[PDB]
């Protein structure tokens, strides 16, 4: 399920003693798996077929004692003793005894506290309870007198711009009777000037 | 080590220091533009030097914009903090991270050689053609600086994107604002570089894009693909750095951060849909401008989301706390000024008040406003903020209030005439004018100048 | 090390030597100058003069000075 | 751990050139003594040569077929510092949640130096408040501000040493009864005989203790070519 | 939204009729410029600039525990000026949840 | 209110007066200002208030100006700003004289109308 | 009271401008000879040999630190054994005086409170609608407007004469159409 099944790192067996896959330039000598699965034999066949662990049977009685300390572990070494530990048996084997370091608490060292400060402890923490009440009460209060502040200065942004519209209106007004009334208006009035 | 140093924080610093040493040729060609405008007549440039005027200008506004600010906003602060605040070691790329710094201060070099070397003549900052085309050599020399701005500004904004790949904790707004902006340049400069090549194709290879039969509005189309994004990807680090100033300082927590975040991703994409609001005189058809105009006015509503969840950060604060520190007060009037500019920025939004508007100065104190003072400020707050963490020294910034009320009243005299001057009306891009403009662009004037003595009081 | 700790240690625990810094501020004088001297080279090439005289583009009385 | 990167073919088995050609003084060096090459092979021939000689496996206690192996008996001593090890290991790439932290029973957080950087998030649901962060150095209880949430911080210290499995190894595992070299011998020719070589490393041990060259195919095997 | 820790009646009891809320100062001091001395230096210097850390600093409550210096975002827990190299160790990020497993107890 | 309907345990003060009390202060120099209003060396602590014997939850409180000059403080002994005066003196009358308030702020607010309405118009 | 006077010894007014006499009077630009100083130079500065010429980074002064266990010199707590149990005392830093100068005595009071939060979920949530919907309903109220004006300009009007303009550098040329 990672690098499209490619091991990062695998075994290759070669039956010439004396082959190397860099020096030589020879086009005979097919190469082997791990399990010596000849390379030519394809993974999707090679991988159906049942590979086994064979130990020598001089290890039998090892195993045996292993399975018996540890009743947990006897079904592994049995499938072992038997010849019929896969690959994959191994790996659930070595998985399922693999544990978590542990971590304990009482073996560190503390900061330096006197006894006179550690039977002030609880009074600590009601300060801290007080403060964030008066944390949390406060933020109302203010939220209320600063929002409805913010409306003064609408108010005041209301008046000064109305100001303007005034001057505006009256603006309107005047230019409304400039052409008809007033004097300053006159018509046939200016003549060309004509070219110097 | 100096310059092989991969360093993260170091760099950092280095992007500091090159935008404030780049910035002072940018602030003097400001004293140049604001002289020769004092009065009517020829002050400090010849009449047959007109064409000095027109590359101050140009430079002035490419300088600030590539050279200052965005080194400043998306190189500098966000190199120093961004690894930390994303607790990882430093920077995921870090030999890309010493070629971006190294590109920049090159590409520096190759324009203001070409002022020395080059005959000076000037196009605008958006280099429009024909006229870009049309020039000397001095063109193709920018257009080379830009270009290879544009290298470090991609490979940044990929070195910024990695952190979410290694983020070991929370992305607050901060990383979120620089994420974004680094989405819209990866967007948005491929397009610039295509349209760039072209002027440099009709510039360099006798191509024919620019000339009749072929459209010179097709490259505002493509230049301003870039260009709003740019002005975003100029402001949102500093809605980043506002937010983290505020909460800090106040000592309370960010209120509606998922606001604040979707509001940022919201800008970028209105942001990036939005650009022909300054093609709006071109001759568009109806139905474009409608829907440019109507996408324009919507942007206000995320900006606007924001605006009002920093003042509620600001209220109800500890009195206790001492309230004149130098990086709260620019904190705070960013939102002063930024409303201002912002709100310009809508009224020239409506294309018809746009008529009227367009290519006169109520734009320039427009972009001033949200550039020049919020921008610079922001940018100054930020680096305040870090003093200690950065560690400088040697100058009185922290606490002076003369400085913050000085800075706040000269930059407004400024620029608020600008403001009357577009309604008068004086085109931008101009030295000459009409003796009945004198007395605003006087008082502007006065306003250059006393800023500037401003500037010296801090060492 | 303990030197090594800090980046910039020198500076930072100011034990610097001053030169750095007037490097750093002679080339931001340097970087102002750009802005300056073209103009004045690019006065005189097309005029004769660095500097105008203010509204010597103009009609002047015959007092003006 | 998902932060490690592939297995390597060393991380299964070291090749035979790895082993030390004086075989004579590395059954001999004690393990504190022993470097992390030496100790390998050590245990590998130490303990194949208990396992290549099954009529002595049934009567092998496991206190002693553990040792062969090079395997350390646990205790709680051991148990709680390679556990702690472990730990610190796994949050290099992983996040950092469990209980909530009282005096009882703090937060661990545990650490090499005397500091380490921790964030409170507080507790679960509604309890849950923005990132506090604080710098939690050693030999003080600390408390979230805001919460109450006790923190506390564990070094994994040793006697100059930090904690690392080898050191663990050492300060715990007890040298046996000196290995013996006939023992070697007996199961070397137990398992290879007139050319064919089923137990390869103790061949080349065999050899090695003989002075290198002495068995049959060996200088062919140690002569190379680069 | 986040409105404190959420406190049951039971737990503003007190022990004593005398308990009142402490009055712990959370001033840290008066500071200013670290100052060095002319006599250090650059590695004495150092070391200086290390022992003036204010996020290494803490309020001891009548407990014995500890609160110490806290900020939303992990800039301020560098040492001040940033060092070359910060977070050496991985700086752990706690959640809670109230999930629990049978190894970790003991009966 | 916070103290009146709100909150039941935070120590409330009498009022003293509700205007400011304007004293000059110099740099340098540090002040204690009474928290209780029973204080006979208003604004400042007497040695025989509450605040100074400690008593009920009230403690002085500690100020110290930057420059030299004249100063404003509380004498309603609420003032958000306190030991500086803010307002609030004016806006804790209101709450204890309703009707009051709304005369004063009636006038205030009709002068400011009128001097807007007047000059731009 | 003046703090400043409580560490005015330890702040002696110096003699050199930037600290350092000419370089003929003492050579600061060399290595320092003192027995274990010579990554640093006389005035104390780090040695360009140290860290540019011969940085270890650079493959100069190869020395792995870690030894063949794989550990590195770790110092350990202070431990204190004490009623039954192993405690470690922490290391407290210094009196602020003696790094900041000033005397710790008289400090104000800024007492331990919970962060300031804003609560009554139901209200907030109404806010933060009105936050968002507020300039939604004052876009709308522009969306109509901006409708008109535009199709405004774009009227097809009848319209009886043309003046055609052409823009050069730099001048306006008019073509009209001549009386018949
Ligand atoms: C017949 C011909 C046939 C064909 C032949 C073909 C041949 C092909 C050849 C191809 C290759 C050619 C190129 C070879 C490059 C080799 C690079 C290399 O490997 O170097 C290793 C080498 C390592 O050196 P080392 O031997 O170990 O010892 C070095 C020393 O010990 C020093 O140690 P250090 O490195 O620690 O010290 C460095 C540092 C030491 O620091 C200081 O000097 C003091 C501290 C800083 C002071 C404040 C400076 C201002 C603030 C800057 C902030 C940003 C900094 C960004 C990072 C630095 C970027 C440079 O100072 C500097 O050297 C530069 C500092 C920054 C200068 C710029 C600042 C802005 C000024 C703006 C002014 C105008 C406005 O690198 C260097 O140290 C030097 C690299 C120099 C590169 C120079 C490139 C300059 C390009 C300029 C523009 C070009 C166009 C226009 C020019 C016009 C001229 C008129
Ligand atoms: C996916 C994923 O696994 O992401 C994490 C994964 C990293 O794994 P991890 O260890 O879980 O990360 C830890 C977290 O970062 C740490 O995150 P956390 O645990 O603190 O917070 C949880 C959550 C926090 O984040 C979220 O849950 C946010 C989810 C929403 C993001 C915004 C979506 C867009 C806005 C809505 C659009 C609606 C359109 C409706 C259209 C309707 C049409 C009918 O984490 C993430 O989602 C992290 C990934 C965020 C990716 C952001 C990528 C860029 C977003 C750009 C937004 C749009 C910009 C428009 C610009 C203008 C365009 C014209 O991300 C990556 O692998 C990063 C790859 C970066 C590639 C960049 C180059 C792409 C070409
Ligand atoms: C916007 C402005 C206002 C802003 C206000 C707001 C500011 C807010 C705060 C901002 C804070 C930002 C963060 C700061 C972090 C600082 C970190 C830091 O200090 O890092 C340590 C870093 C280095 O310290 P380090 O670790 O001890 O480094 C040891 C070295 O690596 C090794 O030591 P070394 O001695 O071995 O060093 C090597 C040294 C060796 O040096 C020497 O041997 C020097 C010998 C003396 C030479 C002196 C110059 C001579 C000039 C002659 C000119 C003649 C003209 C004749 C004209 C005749 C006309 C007829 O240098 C070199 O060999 C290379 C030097 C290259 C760089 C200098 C370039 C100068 C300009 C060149 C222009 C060329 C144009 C060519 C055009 C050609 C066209 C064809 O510090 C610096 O580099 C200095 C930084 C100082 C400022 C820090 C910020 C302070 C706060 C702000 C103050 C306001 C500044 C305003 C801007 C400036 C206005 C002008
Ligand atoms: C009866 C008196 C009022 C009479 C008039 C009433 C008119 C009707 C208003 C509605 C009804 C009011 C009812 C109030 C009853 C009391 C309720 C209550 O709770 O009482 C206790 C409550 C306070 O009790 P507390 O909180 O317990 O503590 C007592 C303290 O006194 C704490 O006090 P506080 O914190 O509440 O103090 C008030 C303070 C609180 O607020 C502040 O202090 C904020 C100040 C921030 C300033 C930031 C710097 C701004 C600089 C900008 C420079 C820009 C230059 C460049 C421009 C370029 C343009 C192109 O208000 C102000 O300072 C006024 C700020 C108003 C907005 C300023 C901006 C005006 C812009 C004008 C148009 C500009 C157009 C061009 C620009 C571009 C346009 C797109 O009292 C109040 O709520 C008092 C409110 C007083 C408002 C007065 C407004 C006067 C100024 C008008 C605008 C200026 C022009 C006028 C011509
Ligand atoms: C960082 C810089 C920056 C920022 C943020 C903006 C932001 C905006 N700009 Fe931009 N602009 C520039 C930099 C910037 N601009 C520059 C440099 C140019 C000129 C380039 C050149 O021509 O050479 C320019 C030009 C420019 C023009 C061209 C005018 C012309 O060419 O004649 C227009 C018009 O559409 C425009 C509109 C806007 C709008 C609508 C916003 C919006 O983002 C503003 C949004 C903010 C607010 C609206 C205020 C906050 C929100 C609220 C308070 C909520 C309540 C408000 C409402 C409900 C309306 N800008
Ligand atoms: C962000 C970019 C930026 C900044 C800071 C400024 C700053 C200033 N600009 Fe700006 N300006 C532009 C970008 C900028 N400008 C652009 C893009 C144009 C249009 C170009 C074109 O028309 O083609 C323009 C055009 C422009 C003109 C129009 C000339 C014309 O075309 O007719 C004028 C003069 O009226 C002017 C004046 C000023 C002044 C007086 C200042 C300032 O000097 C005001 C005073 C403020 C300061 C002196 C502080 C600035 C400090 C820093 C920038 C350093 C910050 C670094 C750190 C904090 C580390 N500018
Ligand atoms: C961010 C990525 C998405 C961007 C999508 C932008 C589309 C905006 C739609 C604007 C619109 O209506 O287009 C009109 C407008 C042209 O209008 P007129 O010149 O008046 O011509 C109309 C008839 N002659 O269209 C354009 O210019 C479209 C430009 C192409 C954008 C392509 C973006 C590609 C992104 C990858
Ligand atoms: C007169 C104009 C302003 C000059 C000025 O302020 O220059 C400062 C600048 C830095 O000096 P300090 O800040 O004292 O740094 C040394 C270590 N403390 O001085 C110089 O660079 C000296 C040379 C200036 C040449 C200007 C042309
Ligand atoms: O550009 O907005
Ligand atoms: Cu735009
Ligand atoms: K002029
Ligand atoms: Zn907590
Ligand atoms: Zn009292
Ligand atoms: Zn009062």
């Amino acid at each position: 399920a990672y690098n499209g099944g490619y091991p990062f790192h695998y075994v290759v067996q070669y039956d010439d003693p004396n082959y190397d896959c860099e020096a030589d330039f020879e086009f005979e000598e097919i190469p082997r798996d791990e399990f010596g699965v000849p390379a030519h034999i394809p993974p999707e066949l090679s991988t159906q077929i049942r590979h086994t662990y064979y130990v020598p049977p001089q290890y039998y009685p090892f195993l045996k004692k292993l399975g018996e300390d540890t009743p947990e572990l006897k079904p592994y070494t049995d499938k072992l003793i038997m010849g019929d530990m896969t690959y994959d048996d191994y790996e659930e084997m070595f998985y399922k005894f693999a544990k978590p370091l542990k971590i304990y608490r009482s073996r560190l060292p503390l900061p330096y506290r006197t006894d006179e400060e550690i039977s002030q402890e609880k009074y600590v923490n009601w300060c801290g309870r007080w403060y964030s009440y008066r944390q949390r009460l406060q933020g109302d209060y203010y939220s209320r007198h600063y929002f409805r502040d913010w409306l003064i200065g609408v108010m005041l942004g209301m008046y000064l711009g109305n100001l303007c519209v005034q001057q505006h209106r009256q603006y309107r007004v005047d230019m409304k009777l400039f052409y008809l009334e007033a004097p300053e208006h006159k018509i046939n009035w200016v003549k060309p000037r004509g070219d110097l | 080590f100096y310059i092989l140093v991969n360093n993260n924080k170091r760099i950092g610093i280095y992007y500091i220091k090159l935008s404030i040493i780049i910035g002072i040729l940018g602030i003097v060609l400001s004293y140049i533009i604001r002289v020769e405008l004092y009065n009517s007549g020829n002050r400090i440039i010849k009449y047959d030097n007109v064409n000095y005027y027109n590359m101050v200008i140009t430079l002035h506004g490419l300088l600030m914009i590539f050279y200052i600010i965005m080194p400043g906003l998306y190189g500098g602060i966000p190199l120093y903090i961004l690894p930390i605040l994303s607790v990882i070691t430093d920077i995921v790329l870090p030999r890309i991270n010493n070629i971006s710094i190294i590109i920049v201060l090159i590409s520096y070099i190759v324009v203001i050689n070409s002022i020395v070397i080059e005959y000076n003549i000037g196009t605008g900052w958006t280099l429009y053609p024909p006229l870009s085309i049309i020039g000397t050599v001095i063109v193709n020399m920018i257009l080379y600086g830009l270009i290879i701005i544009g290298i470090s500004s991609i490979i940044s904004a990929i070195n910024f994107m990695n952190i979410l790949i290694v983020i070991d904790g929370i992305i607050y707004v901060y990383i979120w604002s620089i994420i974004i902006t680094s989405v819209l340049l990866i967007i948005s400069l491929p397009i610039l570089n295509g349209i760039l090549l072209m002027i440099l194709s009709d510039i360099y290879f006798n191509s024919i894009y620019f000339i009749l039969n072929g459209d010179v509005v097709l490259y505002q189309h493509l230049f301003w693909y870039f260009g709003h994004p740019e002005v975003y990807i100029l402001i949102l680090p500093a809605f980043g750095i506002i937010s983290i100033i505020l909460s800090v300082l106040n000592n309370k927590i960010i209120f509606g951060m998922k606001s604040m975040i979707l509001a940022i991703i919201m800008i970028s994409i209105l942001g990036s849909i939005v650009w022909a609001h300054h093609i709006y005189t071109v001759g568009l058809e109806l139905d474009t401008k409608i829907y440019f105009n109507n996408l324009t006015l919507i942007i206000s509503i995320p900006t606007g989301n924001k605006i009002y969840n920093w003042i509620i950060l600001y209220i109800g604060s500890y009195n206790i706390l001492y309230n004149g520190y130098q990086s709260l007060i620019f904190s705070i009037m960013f939102i002063i000024i930024f409303i201002i500019g912002g709100i310009t920025g809508i009224i020239i939004s409506i294309d018809i008040i746009d008529i009227g508007l367009h290519d006169t100065y109520y734009i320039v104190s427009h972009f001033h406003y949200i550039l020049s003072i919020g921008a610079v400020i922001s940018l100054l707050a930020g680096i305040l903020l870090l003093k200690d963490i950065i560690g400088y020294y040697n100058v009185i910034i922290k606490i002076n209030k003369y400085f913050g009320l000085l800075l706040f009243i000269n930059i407004n005299i400024i620029f608020t005439p600008q403001f009357i001057i577009g309604f008068n009306v004086m085109p931008r891009r101009i030295l000459e004018y009409s003796d009945n403009i004198i007395v605003w662009n006087l008082i502007s004037s006065i306003g250059s100048i006393s800023t500037i003595l401003i500037l010296l009081s801090i060492f | 090390n303990l030197e090594d700790h800090f980046d910039l240690a020198e500076y930072m625990m100011k034990m610097h030597n001053p030169m750095s810094e007037y490097l750093y501020w002679i080339a931001g004088f340097v970087s102002g100058l750009h802005g300056i001297l073209p103009l004045l080279h690019s006065n005189y090439y097309f005029s004769g003069m660095f500097l105008p005289r203010d509204n010597d583009n103009t009609q002047l009385c015959d007092d003006s000075w | 751990y998902r932060h490690w990167h592939r297995m390597s073919e060393d991380d299964w088995a070291l090749p035979l050139d790895s082993m030390p050609e004086d075989v004579k003084t590395l059954m001999a060096t004690p393990q504190t003594e022993r470097g992390f090459v030496e100790d390998y092979w050590y245990n590998r021939i130490r303990g194949e040569a208990t396992l290549l000689d099954p009529e002595a496996l049934p009567s092998k206690s496991y206190i002693a077929l553990a040792r062969d192996m090079g395997l350390q008996i646990v205790d709680e001593p051991s148990s709680h510092m390679m556990g702690l090890i472990e730990l610190y290991e796994y949050l290099r790439g992983a996040s950092f949640v469990g209980p909530f932290g009282t005096i009882e029973n703090p937060v661990l957080v545990p650490a090499v130096g005397q500091e380490r950087v921790v964030a409170c998030t507080g507790g679960v649901g509604d309890e849950e408040h923005f990132t506090l962060w604080f710098r939690c150095r050693e030999g003080f209880m600390y408390r979230c501000g805001e919460c109450d949430q006790i923190f506390m911080l564990v070094r994994l210290y040793y006697e100059d040493r930090y904690w690392t499995q080898t050191l663990v190894r050492d300060t715990f595992m007890s040298d046996g009864d000196m290995f013996d070299l006939k023992t070697l011998e007996r199961v070397h020719k137990m398992w290879n005989k007139d050319e064919m070589v089923r137990w390869e490393v103790g061949y080349w041990a065999q050899d090695y203790v003989l002075g290198k060259g002495v068995l049959p195919g060996m200088v062919e095997e140690h002569t190379r070519v680069n | 939204i986040y409105e404190g820790q959420t406190v049951q009646e039971s737990e503003l009891i007190p022990q004593e009729d005398d308990w009142v809320i402490e009055e712990t100062n959370f001033c840290l001091g008066r500071n200013c410029y670290v100052r060095f001395r002319e006599e250090d230096d650059l590695a004495r210097r150092a070391l200086h600039q290390m022992d003036s850390q204010l996020n290494k600093m803490h309020t001891r409550l009548r407990d014995g525990t500890v609160i110490p210096y806290m900020s939303f975002h992990p800039d301020e827990m560098v040492d001040r000026p940033a060092p070359i190299h910060t977070f050496s160790e991985k700086p752990l990020l706690k959640w809670t949840w109230d999930e629990t497993y049978e190894e970790a107890y003991d009966d | 209110t916070w103290t009146e309907i709100w909150w039941e345990h935070d120590p409330t003060p009498k009022v003293a007066q509700y205007r400011p009390y304007v004293c000059t202060v110099e740099s340098g120099k540090v002040y204690w200002w009474c928290a209780c209003g029973e204080s006979k060396t208003q604004p400042w602590v007497d040695g025989h208030c509450k605040c100074s014997k400690r008593e009920g939850g009230f403690r002085p409180r500690r100020w110290e100006p930057e420059h030299d000059g004249v100063r404003l403080f509380c004498g309603c002994k609420s003032c958000f700003s306190s030991p500086t005066w803010n307002g609030g003196c004016f806006t804790k009358w209101m709450q204890s004289n309703p009707a009051g308030g709304m005369l004063y702020c009636f006038a205030a607010a009709f002068g400011f109308g009128t001097l807007t309405v007047y000059r731009k118009f | 009271k003046s703090y400043y006077d409580d560490f005015k010894d330890r702040l002696k007014p110096g003699k050199y401008t930037q600290g350092r006499c000419p370089q003929s009077e003492g050579d600061y630009r060399q290595e320092s000879k003192t027995i274990g100083r010579e990554h640093l130079n006389d005035d104390g500065t780090r040695s360009k040999r140290y860290t540019v010429k011969e940085a270890d980074a650079l493959g100069y002064h190869y020395h792995p630190p870690i030894d063949k266990k794989g550990q590195v010199y770790v110092k350990g707590p202070n431990t204190v054994i004490e009623r039954g149990q192993t405690w470690i005392k922490g290391y407290e830093l210094p009196s602020m005086e003696y790094t900041y100068g000033p005397k710790q005595e008289d400090i104000p009071f800024y007492p331990r409170v919970k962060l300031n939060v804003w609560g009554n979920y139901n209200l907030v949530m109404k806010v933060e609608f009105l936050f968002f919907y507020l300039p939604t309903i004052i876009v709308f109220g522009i969306c109509i407007p901006v409708y008109t004006i535009n199709f405004a300009q774009e009227e097809v009007i009848y319209t009886t004469m043309t003046v055609k303009v052409t823009g050069r550098q730099w001048y306006w040329v008019y073509e009209v159409e001549s009386p018949t």
